């Protein structure tokens, strides 16, 4: 069935174990119907934590790799052991976001988030590669936001959380990955201020996500300016 | 021999020989209630020179000791939303503990952040059916009546009109009109031509103070967290538009038949500190239990500066996790004012219930901290609760076997 | 390669990737060397998290299980079964390991208590997930053998003794329904330490007070 996959996803979410849900949700992407918003963030959170679990795995081991000769090799081999795991899972979802749900869709904002994920996960793969191995991915990611970002500044109000979500993520995309703070600074201030003048109507679309990301812009800028 | 003024309203005679220092002599008696020479502090009378733990007690015979209270770091990756607890930013990785519940900072390069996951009113006379007044309270008098149904009118104390003061209300009522929310009561309107009987919605259900001391009925503590969350969220939205409650009490709070809490009967900092001109310099009112130490001092020109309501929330947490008010042993209104504002007295936290998580007992260590510079704004206080509102089936056992520190300083 | 199995486990220790310490250290215990204090500890840290995190995963699935058509229940019930089998297989992995090479080659008196303490410990998780009487009595007998060796060899101011006292005591309250046995066990172990607190070492001061703290925090909790 379909709701049994959906229901099991929620139950797996309960018990701190999302790897089980990710394999259950990865099947949901491979169904063929129209994904809906409520479980859409379940798709977002599922691989984000699954990758984040491996991201946190890679980020710490990278530290001790540089904090060091056979012992260095142990770190060197293990680090690549998880990067392949980190890359394979990202390629698993990059296949999801490419051939499965982008084609079938009819609401611009629904397309905005998935395109954000396409830029997201390609960017995630871009964190591990080096030199030539990432240029084909980074360029693919940049287009995923640029396609969505142009839909952002045009087709949706600045109050909606995803546009700020597309804004904060896209901005940091410039600072760390692309190493272009000037476009990040300009976009961050623009996205935040164009969204600070229309904060009158919040409760109709949860105020929670707004102020977090809104705050997450200024403090990030506080770091991005120092 | 030396004395000890233990928390939890206790005192125990203890010996003190020669040679042995502060640490062991007291620790042999400190431990029986769950202390340690590195989580407590005592002072001597000189006026409080800090007497530490290494010092020798050969010159401390016939002395008095007020033992006033001042982790192991496992790792994790916070799947749900969870904020830091050293700078109150957003936290993804980092340390923790199995008992305390307190996150810790990790950069003290410094990686950036990302997007966290998710899931006018004119009223003329004619429909004003005012009944018996309930009673006094924080800023004045309240009237149960009828306006478009069972809706609570509210007549202020100083109803003396001022043509500019109505404009001030238009400044304070327009802001406090459209802010609807799941918890906050749906405000209706204001009595215009008759004296101001504010049309705020009335319903059924028992109050919180009514639910704990007039009847004094408690439940399973799973519902206790529900109260400390929704009131953290309902009053969070009020600080989302800077609209301070200014009168948070266990009285006005409602309960919607074990479904959800409801907060209301708030605001109007204009009638409070009434216009004696064009000024609205403030004053204390009601009782000083909910109200904050830096509002007691009478020197806070803007007392509700986004943190004096945090302390008011904590005085609701203490009423939630103790079944009793603060200071049931000191029962004089005028004198408790002197000893709370200057910092001589803080609520005795070592009497809280025994079957509550250490994390919320840490929440009261900050949500009731006398200073206003390290109160966690309701953004952080809101998020913390869902962390240990879904973490009930995880630490419900008896303090079993924990691991080692797993972290090196 | 045993030291190669070391670095692959200490590294996996700070990665939230613990199933790599299940593989690594399980392959150290089945070699035939001497289990020093360090690798002895990592075995406890590794499996406890692997089984405890999966144990705690079961508890959350249990709370929602009891909070109720039968379609919703059977799905929650099925997930309860799936983690259940993973719990036993990830605990019987330790239980079979305990028979093969751990205990029969125990080298030190304090050492064998540590493993004998774990024996009953890992049965307890298996005992409380459960066909029933056989598992629970073995736990107690494994605990009782730990009890026998503890009082006559284990010092009364040691984390393992207190931890064994702690676990064995919390065993009584939750499974054996004997709080009076537990509080008596807690008080007896706690009090002697208070007499012996004047003599300890900085290498034993840290973990000892934490157990007593929890043990005393355990003392106060069960009083009512
Ligand atoms: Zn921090």
């Amino acid at each position: 069935d379909k709701n049994e996959l959906v229901q099991k996803a929620k139950l797996a979410e309960q018990a701190e174990r999302y790897d089980d849900m990710a394999a259950c949700m990865k099947s949901v992407t491979e169904q063929g119907a129209e994904l809906s918003n409520e479980e859409r963030n379940l798709l977002s959170v599922a691989y984000k934590n699954v990758v984040g679990a491996r991201r946190s795995s890679w980020r710490v081991v990278s530290s001790i790799e540089q904090k060091t000769e056979k012992k260095q090799q142990m770190a060197r081999e293990y680090r690549e052991k998880i990067e392949t795991e980190l890359r394979d899972i990202c390629n698993d979802v990059l296949s999801l976001l490419e051939k499965f749900l982008i084609p079938n869709a009819s609401q611009a904002e629904s397309k905005v988030f998935y395109l954000k994920m396409k830029g997201d996960y390609y960017r995630y793969l871009a964190e591990v590669a080096a030199g030539d191995d990432k240029k084909g991915i980074v360029d693919q990611s940049q287009q995923a936001y640029q396609e969505a970002f142009e839909i952002s500044k045009k087709e949706m109000q600045p109050t909606h959380p995803i546009r700020l979500g597309l804004a904060l993520n896209f901005s940091v995309f410039y600072y760390e990955i692309l190493n272009s703070p000037e476009k990040a600074c300009s976009l961050a201030k623009t996205a935040f201020d164009e969204a600070i003048a229309e904060l009158d109507t919040l409760s109709e679309e949860s105020y929670k996500d707004s102020t977090l990301i809104m705050q997450l812009l200024r403090d990030n800028l506080t770091l991005w300016t120092s | 021999i030396v004395r000890v003024f233990l928390p939890n309203k206790q005192r125990t005679v203890v010996p003190a020989r020669c040679g042995v220092t502060v640490r062991d002599s007291l620790k042999k008696a400190l431990m029986m209630r769950g202390l340690i020479p590195e989580c407590c502090a005592v002072y001597r009378i000189q006026e409080k020179k800090p007497i530490g733990w290494d010092t020798d007690i050969s010159w401390l015979t016939g002395e008095e000791l007020h033992v006033e209270v001042l982790h192991n770091f496992v790792r994790k990756t916070f799947f749900t939303l969870a904020f830091c607890d050293f700078c109150r930013k957003l936290l993804f990785q980092g340390f923790r503990c199995q008992t305390c519940g307190y996150k810790f900072h990790q950069r003290c390069r410094d990686r950036s952040s990302s997007a966290p996951n998710v899931h006018d009113w004119e009223i003329p006379d004619g429909q004003i059916t005012v009944g018996q007044r309930i009673g006094s309270g924080s800023f004045g008098t309240v009237y149960k009546g009828k306006w478009h149904g069972d809706v609570a009118v509210k007549m202020l104390n100083v109803t003396a009109p001022t043509p500019q003061q109505l404009q001030a209300f238009k400044n304070e009522v327009g802001v406090l009109r459209k802010t609807r929310h799941v918890n906050i009561l749906l405000f209706m309107g204001y009595s215009t031509k008759p004296q101001l009987a504010i049309v705020t919605q009335w319903c059924e259900g028992s109050s919180l103070y009514h639910h704990l001391h007039i009847i004094e009925t408690k439940f399973e503590m799973i519902k206790l967290i529900d109260i400390a969350r929704q009131t953290a969220q309902g009053m969070d939205y009020l600080h989302a538009k800077s609209i301070i409650h200014r009168d948070l009490k266990s009285n006005n709070i409602f309960l919607h038949e074990d479904l959800t809490v409801k907060i209301g009967d708030f605001g109007l900092a204009t009638v409070k500190s009434r216009w004696s001109g064009s000024h609205q310099f403030e004053q204390l009112s009601g009782s000083i239990l909910w109200m904050a130490p830096e509002v007691i001092r009478m020197q806070d020109k803007n007392p509700y500066s986004f943190q004096s309501d945090v302390y008011a929330f904590g005085i609701v947490l203490y009423e939630l996790m103790t079944g009793q008010l603060p200071y049931s042993n000191i029962n004089n209104r005028d004198q408790i004012i002197f000893m709370v504002g200057r910092g001589y007295l803080s609520p005795d936290l070592s009497k809280v219930r025994s079957n509550c998580p250490k994390a919320m007992k840490r929440l009261m260590a900050e949500c009731l901290k006398k200073k206003r510079d390290e109160r966690p704004l309701f953004p952080q206080i809101l998020a913390s609760i869902e962390l240990l509102a879904r973490s009930l089936p995880k630490i419900h056992r008896s303090a079993s076997e924990p691991s080692l520190n797993r972290a090196g300083f």
